[PDB]
């Protein structure tokens, strides 16, 4: 701490690995139709 | 005892060897110091800004 | 699981990012041909002009 700083990012990582997710099972399920 | 600077001063548990006076981590900042009355280990954290 | 060194390109990244910011916080402490590094010191002990 020297006057720089870290910001968060606006994405958190439950929120990455839920898109992970939705991503998994759409193209688990549906094929590629739901592209 | 000439080391000046500005912050805020809380109680630590760090263990000084029985000599030294202060304290740095990385690239040369201190961040403990030891009062020559009490001979306590005092921790330095900077003022909030942002 | 077992193999390590597999997140090359990650590790490096991070290792880049973070040796560039210690070097530059490292760079706070040079004369740059100045009498000192310290700002008060130079500050409390020579006359203004
Ligand atoms: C520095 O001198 C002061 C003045 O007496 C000491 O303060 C007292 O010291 C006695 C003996 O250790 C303690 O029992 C008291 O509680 C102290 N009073 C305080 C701190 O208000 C002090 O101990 C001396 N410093 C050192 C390292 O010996």
């Amino acid at each position: 701490f020297n006057g720089l700083t870290v910001l968060p990012p606006l994405l958190t990582d439950e929120m990455i690995a839920q898109y992970t997710s939705a991503l998994l099972a759409g193209t688990i399920t549906s094929g590629w139709t739901f592209g | 005892n000439g080391l000046t600077g500005t912050g805020v001063l809380t109680e630590s548990n760090k263990k000084f060897l029985p000599f030294q006076q202060f304290g740095r981590d990385i690239a040369d900042t201190t961040d403990a110091v030891r009062d020559p009355q009490t001979l306590e280990i005092l921790d330095i954290t900077p003022c909030s800004f942002g | 699981s077992s193999t390590a060194s597999a997140l090359g390109k990650l590790q490096d990244v991070v290792n880049q990012n973070a040796q560039a910011l210690n070097t530059l916080v490292k760079q706070l402490s040079s004369n740059f041909g100045a009498i000192s590094s310290v700002l008060n010191d130079i500050l409390s002990r020579l006359d203004p002009p």
